[PDB]
């Protein structure tokens, strides 16, 4: 279910079949023209749409344009060369901008920023001042 | 990968999460500020390092912070 | 011989200005109060809060190089 | 004299400069008729030039072997007109501007919109302030030994370092 | 501590307004908030922000 | 002419390298608690004075030395 | 009827209220200043009318009235010049002997010893030598008196006030609607037939009746005084038939279709006037007549209110091939709903035109007594090369402003625009190669010559004595133009220019024109020209094609036209915006045009310009050093830049000493630019904080907080000083060099 | 070149070169083992600095030695 497009030279490279490639799925109620992140234009097909891209940003940039410009909503996948797929956006079905009970704290310092140690204190260690 | 740390001066106004172009940050439950929510950096390996999150943070000084780290193909931002 | 000496003086003061400012603001400034956390050499702090090109203490050295070459010249 | 310099009225090379500067304008004057505008302009230029050499001769300046006037800034009082007297003059006008400009910023500071009065000058107020800097060495001295010239150390923001 | 409308001095070192004065607007009575005090300022910082949250031990009162 | 300009250009690199390593010291070697109120710590405590005054001298030499040359031209 | 007039009455009230509120035009700046950045934003955004309102009608009204203001400043400029020519010039003394009297229309006041700038020019007059060619242009019009220049100056002031009034009238009183502006077919018919067609007809009318007979008497040797008033040429046919004996027929051979009776004034002789060294006025009168018939006929190609004619829309939409897909569909909405897309064409055309104009005025000199004034020839040529250079890149800037703001994907499915964006990696990578191919070859020819010569091996250099690189294609074309009079153009008496070969024209002992032979030193330089244009196009083209997105930044169009970067991740994002592509390409245009004017100034001085004596002994200005001194960089550095500098550096104490001061002044400004271009903002803002402290310590600080110049702005400052200092240093070097050899 | 023109101009250019090399027959048999990328922000300053420096010193050495030895007085 790929959208209507005449092709372009700004698509995927070897990295796709050798390193991870990304696909994005969305559902549209009607046929409308949208801008390609690597290409100028394309007509989306009513029903489910499937697009393959080369970067997570390119996929997420299309989502942003699909969101506040068309009122529609999508899923990102990471595809490996062997065939294993990963589910990325949204992580738990709920968007990262909205709090969801069940999420946890990652990478949080429990103090303000002026409270980091001097670099001379962590001398000859394999760390850094912001990892204490 | 890059390192993104989140300090306690975070007032939980979700503006860093809305600015991230590669889905690195998210909002989680927290009981230390009015909004009862703090930013979190669960996927720092998609972090490209563009610092859009810090341009969006209203606190002084910043609550979110990006530190340069070893570069992979993902943080280099390569399409090849 | 009097005018050239004051030019040579100007060269020494500006070169010193860039090197002394780079050493004293190496640990932090108003625009970046946690500079010591990023080390001696780094690109910048992004285009946030105005923009921050050439903020590292390494950048002061790079800017001073032009003055040494100019005041020895 | 000082540095082996000679006064300009007694310098053989300063006198040669005067002659050659006049000769150059006379050889340009000969190509014009006597009543016309280019002949009256060059005649006025040679008067201005001749008065420039006469002025220096009695000036009391020092010349070198190059024939040009030199200036002495050791602090000798005999060569005061060269640096001291125009120096005291500049200090009076430069310190007048800095004092008056500072009075303005301090005046419009206590206000709703101080920034509005820096792009759009309150001229009646500014005009008043500009002429109050005629006695600045007395006004800058009253505020030094009052406490209103320099602020305290706990009022200036400082970089994280110190 | 301060009240609403009190004029304080910032004692945070990495703040833009360290050693600078400004006016308390709201103090959160709930002590679970770590930085309960909204303090407003008339001059902006480098990000053109006019206010910030502080703790009670980071502000001094002027009179 | 080769000798005098050889040692003056090398003197410039050495001088610039001294301040460059002086900055590196502050970033990853200076310990603030070890030099409380020290002669070294006090230099950071009035760093704005040194910089602002070095800036004045430079502006003064630049304005007058450049202005005098242009007046003569 | 589809073409009508729609005007809104009393649209905007005229009051001094907004004058007292700077920044009223935009939503963010109207709050007032908080930092000093506000002052800079005030100016950068003042003419950006697109970002002030959302209505296309309100943008169009602002543009229309601003055109009246631009023209009113041009009329004031023209009225000044004529005024200076009437009260501060030596026009009369020049008219009597235009071979010995130098030109001048400026006089300086004597106040600080600066009177020395009034040169001894001649005719009992002292002033600054001007090189604009006002004098030569006045002679060709048949001026001859200062009274006539005074009327042009009064008429220029009246026209200037009429423009000022029209711009105020059309913005406040009679503001025309959006429907009026969107009439392309009407507008084209009026500009072709009315502005260009009637302009050439009336001008031709002035040339036949006033300019032709006065020039004939000036050329024969009649003093200006004995020449009658211009209006007397309009009344007595007796005076007109003595000079051109076909006025006895009157106007009857025009309506009988016997136009060959007028071969007295409608010539096709070619060449130049042996007396003045300019083009034959009789050829120029025929030139404007043939133009004006062409322009008036061309202004009937579009359909307005009567059925007949072409609609621009059905033309473009018919052009579609099997490689182009939809072809030109959509280019109407584009070019009738966006002002940026229009300038992108227009500035590219007008800039190309000014380059074209400069190439045709040195080879076929149209004014009399101008070809031997080498200061005017050199000044006028470079000027149009610079104005052409800036306008060309300015077209590429608006092409990229269009892609960011006015471009929409839904309006362009599968058309030529959509398709270029689809293979944009292929246009850029192929161009990239052509650039690496042209640079290694054209510039490597010079390196080879530099090392071969230094190693003592001149037998192996690319030269006219070693391995020749003869430009055989351009030499072949020259022969065609030389043999053209009689054969290909059977009614032409002489060649269009004497550059293609022919005879040597001389006025007053100086050479006006000569054949310009092309050898291998020519050939090598033409590739440098090729090469620097291809690189300039590589930066500007890339900026337009990647204005909306790239593999690096997929959402570049959301960031805008001019942003500094997208941060220090993804490696380096500095200068990714399409504004920064315009910024880089400005340095190339500079590089390209500098080599053009260097090539022109040296080739003319080596192989054309000079004096002569008995038996045609030509002595050139630099003595023919062009074939064996420009093939190496050392030769360009030592014989062009070092040798010809002697004037500007030894100009002190003379009347051209202002050129020596501006020479140094522009070397200073150029170096001053490098402080802005090599550094960046966060070193400067920390520097300001220590300065602000010294003010705070003394109880005072400005309430408008001092902030360093922004990233984008610090680049635009360094570029403006780089151009000013660079172009200026050359300006001073060119005039003091050419005034001494003219 | 390294001091005025910055990085994200160059990064975008190389992406078209990586594309071209991957699409041309007979050049497709060869391939890099390290992804070609544009020099970084701090690397461009150091390189641009080394050129400005080495060019600065070599052209003065050239001048001062031969102007003295070519005139010998
Ligand atoms: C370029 C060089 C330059 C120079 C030479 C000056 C010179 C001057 N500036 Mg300006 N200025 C400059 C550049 C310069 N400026 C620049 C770049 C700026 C930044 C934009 C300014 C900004 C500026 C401001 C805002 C002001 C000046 C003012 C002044 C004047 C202060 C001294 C004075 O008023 O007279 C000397 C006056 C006296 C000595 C009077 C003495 C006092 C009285 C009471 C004694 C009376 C004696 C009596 C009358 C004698 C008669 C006795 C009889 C028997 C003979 C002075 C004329 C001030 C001014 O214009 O004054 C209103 C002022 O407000 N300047
Ligand atoms: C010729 C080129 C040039 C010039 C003129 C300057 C000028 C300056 N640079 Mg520099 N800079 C340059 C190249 C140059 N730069 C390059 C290539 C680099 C490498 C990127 C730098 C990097 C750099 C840095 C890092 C620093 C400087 C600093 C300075 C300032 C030194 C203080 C001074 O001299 O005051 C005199 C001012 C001038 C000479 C500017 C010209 C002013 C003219 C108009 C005055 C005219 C004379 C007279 C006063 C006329 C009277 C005025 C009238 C109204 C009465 C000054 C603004 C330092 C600084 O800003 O400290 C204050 C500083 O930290 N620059
Ligand atoms: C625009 C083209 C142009 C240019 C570049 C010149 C240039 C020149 N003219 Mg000229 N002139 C022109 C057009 C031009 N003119 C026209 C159209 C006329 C006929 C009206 C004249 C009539 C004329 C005469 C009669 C003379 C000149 C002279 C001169 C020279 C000295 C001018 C001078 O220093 O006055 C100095 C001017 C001032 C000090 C006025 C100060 C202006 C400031 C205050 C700007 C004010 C703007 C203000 C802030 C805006 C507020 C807006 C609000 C009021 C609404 C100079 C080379 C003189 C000359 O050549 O001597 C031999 C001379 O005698 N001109
Ligand atoms: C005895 C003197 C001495 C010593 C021991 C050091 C030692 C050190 N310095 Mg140092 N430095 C010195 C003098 C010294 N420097 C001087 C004189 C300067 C002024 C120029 C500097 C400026 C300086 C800076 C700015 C930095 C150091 C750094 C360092 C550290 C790592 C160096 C490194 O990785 O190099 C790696 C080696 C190279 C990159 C090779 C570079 C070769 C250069 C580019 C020249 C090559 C050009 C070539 C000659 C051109 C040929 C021309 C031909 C075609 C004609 C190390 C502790 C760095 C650091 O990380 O410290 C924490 C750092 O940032 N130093
Ligand atoms: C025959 C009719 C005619 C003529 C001569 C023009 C001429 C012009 N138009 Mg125009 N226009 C026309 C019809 C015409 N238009 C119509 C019908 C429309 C609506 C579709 C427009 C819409 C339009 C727009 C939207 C714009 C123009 C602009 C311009 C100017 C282009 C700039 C230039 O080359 O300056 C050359 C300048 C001159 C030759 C000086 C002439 C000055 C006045 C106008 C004299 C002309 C009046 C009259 C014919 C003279 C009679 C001579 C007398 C001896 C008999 C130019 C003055 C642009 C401009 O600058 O606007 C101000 C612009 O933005 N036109
Ligand atoms: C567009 C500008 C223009 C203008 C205003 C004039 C104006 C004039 N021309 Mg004319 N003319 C023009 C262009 C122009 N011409 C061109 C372009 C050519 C060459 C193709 C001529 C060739 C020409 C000749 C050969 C003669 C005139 C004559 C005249 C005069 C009387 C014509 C008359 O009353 O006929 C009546 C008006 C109409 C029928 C309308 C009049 C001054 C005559 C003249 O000089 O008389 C003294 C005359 O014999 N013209
Ligand atoms: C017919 C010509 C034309 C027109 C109408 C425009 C119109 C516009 N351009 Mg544009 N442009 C042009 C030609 C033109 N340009 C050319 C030739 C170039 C290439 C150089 C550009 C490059 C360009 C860029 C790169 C940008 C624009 C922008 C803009 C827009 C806002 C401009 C503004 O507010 O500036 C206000 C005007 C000024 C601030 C004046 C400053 C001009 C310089 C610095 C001074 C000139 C020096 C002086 C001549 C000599 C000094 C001597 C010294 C001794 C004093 C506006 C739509 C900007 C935009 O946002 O687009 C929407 C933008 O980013 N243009
Ligand atoms: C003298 C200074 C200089 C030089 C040599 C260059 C060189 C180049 N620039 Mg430029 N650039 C400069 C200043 C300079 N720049 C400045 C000041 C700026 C700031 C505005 C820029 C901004 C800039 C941009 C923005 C762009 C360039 C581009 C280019 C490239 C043009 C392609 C080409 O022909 O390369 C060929 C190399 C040469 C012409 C120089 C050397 C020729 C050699 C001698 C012949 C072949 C040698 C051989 C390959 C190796 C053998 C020698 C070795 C074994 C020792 C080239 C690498 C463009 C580019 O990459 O497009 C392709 C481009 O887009 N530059
Ligand atoms: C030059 C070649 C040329 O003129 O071909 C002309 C060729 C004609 O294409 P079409 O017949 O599809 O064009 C029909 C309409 O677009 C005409 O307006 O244009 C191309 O195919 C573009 C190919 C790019 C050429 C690569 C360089
Ligand atoms: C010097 C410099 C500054 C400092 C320059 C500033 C702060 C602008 C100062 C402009 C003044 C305030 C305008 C008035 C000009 C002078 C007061 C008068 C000089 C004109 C003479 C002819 C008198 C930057 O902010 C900057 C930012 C980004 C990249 C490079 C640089 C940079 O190189
Ligand atoms: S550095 Fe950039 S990509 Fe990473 S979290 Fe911040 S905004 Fe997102
Ligand atoms: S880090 Fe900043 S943007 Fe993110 S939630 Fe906290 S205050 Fe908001
Ligand atoms: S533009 Fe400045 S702040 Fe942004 S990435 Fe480049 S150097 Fe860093």
């Amino acid at each position: 279910p790929s959208p209507i497009f005449g092709g372009s030279t700004g698509g995927w490279l070897r990295k796709a079949q050798v390193e991870e490639k990304y696909v994005i799925t969305w559902d549209s109620p009607k046929e409308q023209i949208f801008e390609m992140p690597t290409g100028g234009a394309a007509i989306m097909r009513e029903g489910p749409n499937l697009l393959k891209l080369a970067r997570k940003e390119q996929c997420l940039a299309l989502g942003t344009r699909l969101r506040s410009k068309y009122k529609i909503k999508y899923q990102f996948y990471r595809v490996f060369p062997n065939g294993e797929v990963q589910y990325l956006h949204p992580k738990d079905g709920v968007y990262p901008e909205k709090v969801n009970a069940g999420r946890q704290g990652v990478g949080q310092n429990f103090r303000s920023i002026g409270k980091n140690v001097s670099p001379i204190e962590v001398k000859f260690t394999g760390k850094q001042p912001y990892d204490l | 990968s890059h390192s993104v740390k989140i300090y306690d001066t975070c007032i939980g106004c979700t503006q860093c999460v809305r600015a991230c172009p590669t889905d690195v940050l998210e909002m989680i439950p927290w009981g230390g500020c009015k909004a009862k929510q703090i930013a979190s950096a669960p996927r720092t390996e998609d972090c490209v390092g563009c610092k859009r999150c810090e341009s969006a943070c209203p606190t002084d000084f910043l609550s979110v912070r990006v530190y340069l780290w070893h570069e992979t193909t993902r943080s280099m931002g390569l399409a090849y | 011989d009097f005018l050239v000496h004051h030019a040579i003086a100007l060269g020494l003061h500006v070169t010193a200005l860039i090197l002394v400012k780079g050493a004293l603001d190496a640990r932090g400034s108003k625009l970046m109060p946690d500079k010591k956390d990023f080390g001696y050499s780094f690109p910048c702090d992004g285009p946030g809060r105005g923009g921050t090109c050439d903020i590292s203490a390494w950048d002061a050295f790079y800017l001073a190089m032009f003055w040494m070459l100019n005041t020895i010249g | 004299d000082i540095s082996g310099l000679t006064p300009c009225k007694e310098s053989k090379q300063f006198a040669k400069r005067e002659k050659q500067a006049l000769k150059k304008l006379q050889a340009s004057l000969k190509l014009y008729a006597d009543d016309s505008a280019p002949a009256l302009a060059i005649k006025a230029t040679m008067e201005k030039t001749k008065k420039r050499f006469d002025n220096y001769g009695k000036y009391g300046l020092l010349c070198g072997s190059d024939g040009l006037p030199h200036l002495i800034v050791s602090g000798d009082q005999r060569h005061w007109g060269e640096f001291i007297t125009p120096g005291i003059l500049f200090l009076y006008i430069a310190g007048w501007i800095g004092w008056v400009g500072r009075s303005y910023l301090i005046a419009i500071r206590d206000e709703k919109k101080p920034t509005q009065k820096e792009i759009i000058i309150d001229v009646p107020l500014a005009s008043r302030l500009l002429f109050r800097g005629f006695s600045w060495p007395v006004a800058a001295y009253r505020e030094l030994l009052n406490g209103e010239l320099v602020d305290a150390a706990a009022a200036a923001a400082a970089a994280a370092a110190a | 501590g301060p009240k609403r409308g009190a004029k304080v001095k910032i004692l945070r070192k990495e703040s833009y307004w360290y050693k600078g004065t400004g006016s308390v607007v709201a103090v959160d009575q709930d002590p679970n908030t770590r930085y309960p005090v909204v303090v407003r300022f008339n001059k902006v910082n480098y990000a053109n922000v006019s206010t910030n949250n502080y703790a009670l031990d980071e502000i001094q009162e002027v009179e | 002419a080769a000798l005098y300009t050889h040692h003056q250009y090398i003197a410039g690199f050495l001088m610039v390298g001294a301040f460059a390593h002086g900055a590196i010291f502050f970033v990853r070697d200076y310990d603030p608690e070890l030099n409380k109120n020290n002669v070294l710590a006090r230099m950071l405590e009035h760093k704005e004075a040194i910089i602002s005054h070095l800036s004045w001298a430079s502006l003064f030499l630049g304005f007058h030395t450049l202005g005098l040359y242009i007046h003569n031209d | 009827k589809n073409v009508q007039i729609f005007v809104e009455k009393d649209a905007v009230e005229t009051s001094f209220e907004k004058w007292s509120q700077p920044g009223h035009f935009s939503r963010t700046l109207a709050k007032g200043p908080k930092t000093t950045t506000w002052i800079w934003n005030l100016h950068a955004d003042a003419h950006d009318f697109d970002s002030q309102t959302n209505s296309l009608e309100e943008v169009s009204r602002k543009i229309f009235s601003a055109h009246f203001g631009q023209l009113a400043a041009i009329f004031l400029w023209i009225s000044g010049m004529h005024f200076h020519g009437a009260y501060f010039s030596n026009y009369s003394a020049w008219l009597s002997d235009p071979i010995k009297i130098k030109q001048s229309s400026q006089v300086v006041w004597p106040i600080v010893g600066q009177e020395i700038l009034n040169a001894d020019v001649g005719g009992n007059f002292q002033g600054v030598q001007t090189t604009s060619g006002w004098f030569q242009m006045w002679r060709a019009e048949g001026i001859t008196s200062e009274v006539e220049l005074y009327w042009i100056a009064i008429g220029g002031l009246i026209m200037s006030a009429l423009m000022l009034f029209a711009g105020w009238f059309h913005y406040h009183k009679a503001a025309p609607k959006l429907e009026w502006f969107q009439n392309a077919e009407s507008m084209m018919n009026h500009h072709l037939a009315g502005l260009l067609g009637l302009g050439c007809l009336s001008w031709s009318g002035h040339q036949i009746h006033i300019a032709l007979p006065i020039n004939k008497l000036l050329d024969a040797g009649v003093s200006p005084q004995e020449i009658p008033l211009p209006h007397e040429f309009l009344i007595n046919r007796d005076l007109m038939a003595q000079l051109y004996p076909s006025f006895e027929k009157g106007l009857t051979p025009f309506f009988s279709g016997q136009w060959g009776v007028y071969s007295d004034f409608l010539t096709f002789k070619g060449g130049l006037n042996p007396v003045t060294g300019g083009l034959w006025l009789s050829d120029i009168a025929h030139h404007h007549l043939a133009l004006s018939v062409l322009f008036i006929i061309a202004g009937h190609m579009y359909r307005t209110n009567w059925g007949i004619g072409h609609s621009m829309k059905e033309i473009l939409e018919a052009h579609k091939g099997p490689f182009t897909g939809e072809g030109h569909k959509g280019l109407y909405e584009i070019l009738t709903t966006s002002w940026h897309a229009q300038l992108a064409i227009n500035l590219a055309m007008i800039g190309s035109l000014s380059i074209i104009v400069a190439h045709h005025m040195y080879a076929m000199p149209p004014y009399p007594y101008i070809a031997t004034d080498y200061a005017t020839q050199l000044s006028l040529f470079t000027h149009h090369m610079w104005i052409g250079g800036f306008c060309v890149v300015g077209g590429a800037a608006h092409g990229a402003i269009f892609m960011v703001r006015d471009y929409t994907p839904a309006n362009n499915y599968n058309n030529l625009l959509d398709r270029d964006l689809r293979h944009r990696d292929e246009i850029i990578s192929n161009l990239n190669w052509v650039c690496i191919f042209l640079g290694c070859h054209a510039f490597g020819f010079y390196i080879h010559n530099d090392t071969m010569r230094a190693l003592g091996r001149p037998q192996d250099m690319f030269s006219d004595k070693a391995i020749q690189l003869q430009p055989i294609f351009a030499q072949w074309i020259q022969n065609i133009h030389l043999l053209a009079p009689g054969t290909t153009a059977p009614n032409a008496l002489a060649t269009t220019s004497y550059a293609f070969g022919g005879d040597i024209v001389e006025v007053g002992g100086k050479i006006a024109m000569m054949p310009i032979k092309l050898g291998t030193a020519d050939f090598m330089v033409h590739h440098i020209h090729a090469f620097t244009i291809h690189v300039t196009v590589l930066i500007l083209l890339k900026g337009v094609l990647y204005a909306r997105s790239s593999k690096l930044i997929p959402d570049k169009a959301n960031l805008g036209f001019r942003f500094p970067c997208d941060g220090p991740g993804r490696g380096g994002t500095c200068q990714s915006s399409s504004w920064d592509h315009v910024f880089l390409g400005l340095f190339w245009m500079y590089n390209a045009i500098s080599v053009v004017i260097f090539h022109f100034s040296w080739k003319m001085q080596s192989d054309v310009w000079g004096t002569v004596t008995a038996d045609g002994s030509i002595s050139h200005i630099t003595g023919g050093n062009f074939a064996q001194s420009s093939i190496t960089i050392n030769g360009w550095l030592r014989d062009f830049l070092w040798s010809q500098a002697s004037q500007v550096i030894q100009s002190y104490g003379s009347a051209s000493s202002a050129y020596g001061l501006i020479f140094l002044g522009a070397h200073f400004i150029w170096a001053f630019s490098l402080m802005f271009l090599f550094s960046g903002r966060g070193y400067w803002q920390e520097l300001i904080e220590s300065i602000v402290w010294a003010h705070n310590k003394l109880n005072f600080a400005p309430a408008i907080q001092p902030r360093a110049l922004s990233i984008t702005q610090g680049r635009a400052v360094g570029l403006a000083h780089y151009l000013l200092g660079g172009i200026g240093t050359t300006w001073a070097f060119f005039l003091a060099r050419s005034l001494s050899i003219t | 070149m390294f001091l005025i023109s910055w990085r994200g101009y160059w990064q975008e250019l190389i992406e078209t070169l990586v594309w071209a090399h991957e699409r041309t027959p007979l050049a497709n048999l060869i391939r890099w083992r390290d992804k070609p990328v544009a020099l970084s922000i701090v690397q461009a300053r150091l390189v641009g600095l080394v050129h400005f420096s080495v060019g600065y010193i070599l052209t003065y050495a050239a001048f001062l030695i031969a102007s003295t030895s070519g005139k010998f007085g």
